[PDB]
């Protein structure tokens, strides 16, 4: 009996209980999903006596697992070909890793762990670090790091995360903790196809490894989904607290729970609070696109919504942007400053973004500002679902199934609410999980049925 | 401020036509776009003039002319763009498709839908990545319940049954049902004779669309000449006798 509270003056369970007249208590509780399901089975199918209604007394200090077993067993149970064998032990157990799934990332984003290329040159102690170009005033990038399949060179090439406009506020977030060498190898063995169990000794930052994995997977796959699963709420709370310093938009973050839980980190990831915050962010995007419309200088006395905002973006901003494109890629440092009608738009921004000296730098600035207005229209594309979903829980599910690529879930909670997740968008292309030994074999295999096969094959990577 | 003198400076501009196009776009976007037909015929005559030279600077000046003629947005920088997409089709480089798609969508109308979707069709030729990727993005893009139908009917013609079934799934999740039936029959042609795909397509089609024993008896003859002789076939034919 997971008790919510006792009887009051108005017969309702507690949530300052009222004037407790007398020494009786009549309290309602709800232990689990399948709480009134085992007695239902006994009264309906086996026709045996009553367990939940034969009551005698109460004393203080499961069937959800059995229903999950029944479901997973009587479905196709098509598991990932690299993990069903590693779960039944048959097959060489060095196989579920990266070095025995064939499709290793040719060159992945090893961005976060390294913030100095000399640091990465140390943290690659057994590979010949082939860094492309030789200016150390030019090499500390989110480099591309190919490890080949001679055959042991760390092929690091520079990269430049593209602009986002004039503003120095969105300076794209890079990590700060220089995780270990085998820890970066943990991140890589997780972000490449296979399986990975990190042996995290006390203090080593298994949760830092998890935050690194979240970041690197959001980098090397913008579209595939991440189920970050825990044994207790500590993992999800701490990993959210840590990823609060990474390059994630809050339209890509969501979670599950086991019922009632109070927000343990700074900002809410929860259902109603998240829909409300995204409604406020939608107001932000609407006012942004609208002041951009006034920057374009059209007439009109009433304001528009998400659909008209997206169509109007593609109709006006994209048209002007194609004009500037056919002026710039057809192109002086004068026209890279002038020929952008974003002067009225970045006229609420720092001093002109096309510096008027380096045509290519002015081009980066102009395309970054246009792509920023396109990210305004893109968060408008995301708020399409906020304006299409009717209820708070409805918009929670819609925004977690549609755009939120990072869902943090608890073990028994997701084992209890997996069916709803399967039906309304359980997308498990990648799993990142914490508190490994803090679960069981049951709480490790019951999540293995969050979906149905995809033409004879599972969703796992 | 006479459009006469504007067209005169455009059609008398000699030498390199790059100062021509730059001053033209400057003045034309300065004053009103009433010279629409002038700049349009000018772009066509310029194509006659320079289409033999490099496709870099003349086609760039033309695209600039069209996007600048589009004062805010209009019905000819788009209809003209659909014509432009038709020309920019013998590419040899898909950057033409990418950039022209923007000319097609210099708005978000019935225009350039049937310019991009057959462009995804001519993308599906020997590389199914653009086909199925535009299929996904269009199924989750600017809403129209007919576009994803057309997507299923397009992937019906290419050898990726997953893309057809994917658009079918998207539309059935949210003629179209009959077109899903047609694509089901197309992938149900007797090639995968393991006797699974055609039967499951029969069940899905006869689930989303109702035929009174017609497709039922079609699938009946199919699965009963594909059935066995043991308990499986005894029971299957008995169930078909009863249902």
């Amino acid at each position: 009996c997971e008790i919510q509270g006792m009887l009051d003056d108005k017969g309702r369970v507690i949530e300052p209980r009222p004037n407790l007249r007398g020494e009786s208590r009549t309290f309602r509780v709800f232990l689990d999903p399948n709480q009134y399901q085992q007695d239902m089975t006994n009264t309906i199918q086996n026709g045996a006596e009553d367990v939940y209604e034969t009551f005698n007394i109460i004393m203080r200090r499961f069937k959800a697992v059995l229903e999950t077993i029944r479901n997973l067993m009587n479905t196709d149970c098509v598991v990932p070909d690299w993990l069903h064998d590693i779960i039944l032990g048959y097959g060489d157990p060095s196989s579920a890793h990266y070095s025995k799934m064939p499709n290793q990332i040719a060159t992945l984003d090893f961005n976060d762990t390294f913030l100095s290329i000399e640091h990465l040159k140390a943290s690659f102690p057994g590979h010949n670090v082939k860094v492309t170009v030789e200016d150390p005033a030019l090499q500390i990038p989110p480099f591309r790091i190919t490890f080949p399949v001679e055959a042991k060179t760390l092929i690091v090439e520079p990269h430049v995360i593209p602009n986002r406009g004039p503003y120095p506020y969105n300076q794209p977030k890079r990590n700060t903790i220089q995780f270990t060498h085998t820890q970066i190898e943990a991140i890589r063995a997780g972000m490449q196809p296979g399986l990975t169990m990190v042996v995290g000794p006390p203090g080593t930052g298994k949760t830092d490894v998890a935050v690194q994995i979240i970041s690197n997977i959001y980098h090397n796959f913008p579209e595939q989904r991440t189920l970050i699963v825990t044994h207790s709420n500590q993992a999800l709370n701490q990993l959210f607290e840590k990823i609060m310093a990474l390059d994630i938009d809050e339209r890509h973050l969501l979670r599950l729970g086991h019922g009632e839980e109070e927000l343990e980190t700074e900002k809410d990831f929860s259902r109603y609070g998240r829909v409300n915050y995204v409604l406020a962010r939608r107001i932000e995007l609407l006012e942004e696109v609208k002041r951009l419309q006034k920057s374009l200088g059209v007439p009109g006395d009433a304001s528009y919504t998400c659909e008209t905002a997206g169509y109007f973006f593609l109709y006006q901003v994209m048209s002007r942007w194609e004009e500037y494109i056919s002026k710039v890629k057809n192109p002086d440092v004068t026209e890279v400053s002038t020929f952008f009608p974003f002067h009225e738009y970045f006229a609420n921004a720092p001093q002109p973004i096309f510096k008027g000296r380096s045509y290519e730098e002015d081009m980066e600035i102009a395309e970054g500002c246009f792509r920023h207005i396109k990210k305004i229209f893109t968060q408008l594309e995301e708020f399409r679902a906020s304006e299409l979903l009717r209820s708070g829980l409805d918009r929670s599910k819609y925004l977690l199934v549609k755009e939120a690529k990072i869902i943090a879930m608890t073990c028994t909670h997701a084992a209890l609410k997996r069916h709803d997740l399967v039906k309304l968008g359980f997308k498990y292309d990648n799993i990142l999980m914490e508190e490994a030994a803090q679960i069981l074999e049951i709480e490790t295999f019951i999540p293995l049925l969050l979906q149905n096969p995809q033409d004879g094959f599972s969703r796992l990577k | 401020f006479s459009v006469k003198c504007w067209l005169r400076y455009i059609e008398f501009k000699q030498g390199a036509p790059k100062p021509r196009l730059n001053q033209l776009y400057e003045r034309a976007l300065k004053l009103l776009p009433c010279s629409y037909k002038l700049w349009y015929r000018y772009l066509k005559a310029r194509r006659a003039q320079v289409k033999h030279r490099c496709v870099t600077d003349p086609a760039y000046e033309d695209v600039n002319n069209c996007h600048e003629r589009a004062f805010v947005f209009m019905h000819k920088m788009p209809r003209l763009w659909l014509d432009y997409c038709q020309f920019l089709m013998d590419q040899g480089r898909v950057t033409h498709t990418r950039r022209t798609f923007d000319r097609a969508l210099r708005a978000l109308p019935i225009t350039q839908h049937s310019r991009i979707w057959p462009l995804y069709l001519r993308f599906l030729r020997s590389h199914p990545l653009p086909e199925t990727a535009v299929r996904g993005y269009r199924r989750f893009l600017k809403l129209s319940p007919e576009s994803a139908e057309e997507y299923i009917e397009y992937l019906k013609s290419s050898d990726r049954l997953d893309e057809a079934a994917q658009r079918l799934a998207t539309v059935v999740n949210d003629n179209y049902q009959l077109w899903h039936e047609l694509c089901d029959l197309i992938s149900q042609n007797p090639d995968k004779v393991q006797s699974l795909n055609v039967d499951a397509i029969i069940r899905g089609g006869l689930t989303r669309f109702t035929d009174q024993l017609g497709k039922l008896w079609c699938s009946l003859a199919d699965y009963y000449i594909r059935s066995g002789h043991f308990e499986k076939a005894r029971d299957v034919y008995e169930e078909a006798i009863r249902t």
